[PDB]
């Protein structure tokens, strides 16, 4: 059923690696805190899916 | 009041360090005043300005008698579209929102030399976004109602080049001033991750700028 | 140089007052820089007064490119008898000291125009403590050299009357805060043991840097 | 601008009370309007009053377009000796203080039809603390410069005698507030030790404050 | 002003000891007053100099009406890169560090015998570092507007070579000095762990010269 728990955590780390990769300092809880999700475990796929939507934007577009 | 300091070293090519050496003066004081930036001159200064360049104190201060003053409406017309999205990639408002509307009058008064003062009204509304830098936009602002400001661009364009700049300048500050005064309230601070960053500071820094026929510059 | 908002408003004959409610400027500040005395102008100021009074700064600034720059012994030959009678008791300079002499040499760094300086140096000496009002008293100076310093005055003279006013009142004013200085150091705190007439207690030290000194000589009449 | 109802109800012979049991309205808030001192008015109360004197706002609204309005001096010249002649036991202002003298700049922006404004400057002294009863007092202050203000004169006589009434008021009010402004900054407050005849206990403060202040010059008769 | 000391001794071959001898005077001072390093002069060091050599004061003291100073910008434009690698291996700034920019006016003010001075503005930019030893690499600043300073050239020639060298000497140590000051600021101290120093005391020590035609020496 759930498979995108842990390729939020690869996103969310990209969005970091990246973001540090590009400047300034850039920090996985701070990234949390865009997504504004309490537990990574307590997540519903329509708000992850949601989520992911959030990162694509902030990372693919610097990558495309 | 338009100091040519600027202008006078631009005519005698002097370098401002120069100058600052031989009349005793701040450097840094020297060069902020050059521009006519600084609101504040000291007697002492002009004194040795106009010993130091043998002129009278009339060709540092140039004085057109007539008088501009804005006033911006209490309450504007604004809507606002946040995107939150692509703001963290680089420091870029227009990916972090924009505003949707933002049309406010104006009242300018240009005071002739004649006691008796002219009001002028004008309508300025969110034309789009100046991407001056990726990391600045400056917002522009269209005036609707030109036809009521034609007399405004001939009183305008009537002050010397200097002087237009600087009321170009102190209407640009005051807007900017205003957007974000009136933006930020409604937008919540997005951090830089991509030193450190807010969307508020980016409000902070953002500025905005009038373009019309009235002012081209 | 100097603003002629003084001249300016007494040719009018409008009041501070009057140019400030309708300039928008606060009344201290406006009469403040209506006097030469203020050394800081604005430009919101000059800005307000020059379209007020329908002029040019050429009218407002009266600028004479001949410079004065004073400066003052480091050290100089004063001598400062203390006598103690009752200053605490009566708030009055002769009751709280006398100068026995004070005498210095004054360099004034006349600047014409061109680069071109001349020094002029002035053998000062303390004269007489004059009483201006039962209350307080103002320091007399004289210049011994005045008649060498013949040359000084012609270019004082030289200048518009407003101008040689202000000069007068930068030399007083430096004049009194160095001897007022000098002597602060030289005479212990002497504090009223009654406050006179309900204003509240002032201590030798506020009477002295109170008192002004104003340099007399030919070479500065008026 | 004022009302016209004190006129209007003299010449009909007609009481506030009368009008306020015909129109629904509050007596103290008619009695009050019924004066010109009133500053707002209800659109209601226009509607009833105009329809039950059957008069257009015409006759209820007396308006001459000359507006005058008048600015006070942020610090004046006021010295005022502390006589401590028992206040407490006689609540009588001479017995509480004295002012050795008040004098200040009042500015008046006198406005016509057109946006032209006219601004007078009025050198107000104070000149003697009129005593109206011997429970209270009026300051009564005097315009050194009324006969340069004589054009003000003329502008003032040039209203209706009301409306020439209302301005006495007003300047009598603001000078009132001001002068008890001042006063009660610069004296401490002396309570009364006896009420007077039961009437409960009266500070200093109270009875400056009460003190009400009506300038006297030519400029002003009625 | 020229202690010509060290030129009379190399004319007459004479040791600095001997004369110490002779003069019952310090070697330390009389070899560091040789050079005219030392900026203090004893009269009876003159005196015995002058009888001993059988010379007025004249052929000791050389000097020439013309006055030089330099007056350094307050604030510079200095860009800062740091490596911070390689400086561990021997003591190097290069390695450790290197100034990205560092342009700046510098107020020169060639005085003349007349009361009358003229002053000349030179702007130096960071051009490289000489690597005159492993151990200390000295900045090396080239002047950009060399045509405001063609006067400046034969002012600066005009002295003799003893004045010249003293001039460069000066301008050297107050250009080393200054940048200096300005960089052991934005530069953390690195410990060469290859008898003990730290990058800052590598910055002290490592000096800066004006390289241009105007100054070859």
């Amino acid at each position: 059923s759930d498979n995108d728990i842990t390729e939020l955590e690869e996103r969310i780390n990209q969005f970091v690696n990246l973001s540090q990769e590009k400047g300034r300092d850039a920090t996985i809880d701070k990234t949390m805190r865009w997504l504004k999700i309490s537990n990574i475990n307590k997540l519903s796929q329509k708000q992850i899916a949601e989520a992911h939507q959030k990162l694509d934007a902030g990372l693919k577009q610097l990558d495309s | 009041i338009r100091n040519r300091l600027s202008e006078l070293l631009s005519e005698r090519g002097l370098k401002i360090s120069r100058v600052a050496k031989d009349v005793k003066i701040a450097r840094s004081s020297l060069t902020s005043m050059a521009q006519n930036d600084s609101e504040m001159i000291r007697y002492d200064a002009i004194d040795k300005l106009c010993s130091y360049l043998h002129i009278s104190p009339s060709e540092f201060f140039e004085h057109n008698p007539i008088n501009f003053d804005f006033t911006f409406d209490e309450e504007p017309n604004y809507k606002i579209n946040d995107v939150f999205e692509g703001f963290e990639v680089t420091a870029n408002i227009t990916h972090a929102f924009s505003i949707e509307n933002f049309d406010f009058e104006i009242l300018v008064d240009v005071e002739l030399d004649n006691r008796q003062k002219l009001n002028f009204d004008l309508d300025v509304s969110y034309k789009e976004t100046e991407k001056i830098t990726n990391s600045q936009h400056r917002f522009i602002f269209t005036i609707k109602n030109e036809d009521e400001n034609i007399g405004l661009k001939k009183y305008v364009d009537s002050l010397s080049a200097g002087l237009k700049n600087l009321l170009f300048k102190k209407i640009n500050q005051k807007l900017s001033g205003y957007v974000s005064e009136i933006i930020v309230k409604n937008i919540d601070d997005i951090e830089e991750l991509f030193k450190s960053t807010t969307l508020h500071k980016e409000i902070l820094q953002t500025d905005s700028r009038l373009s019309s026929d009235i002012f081209k510059e």
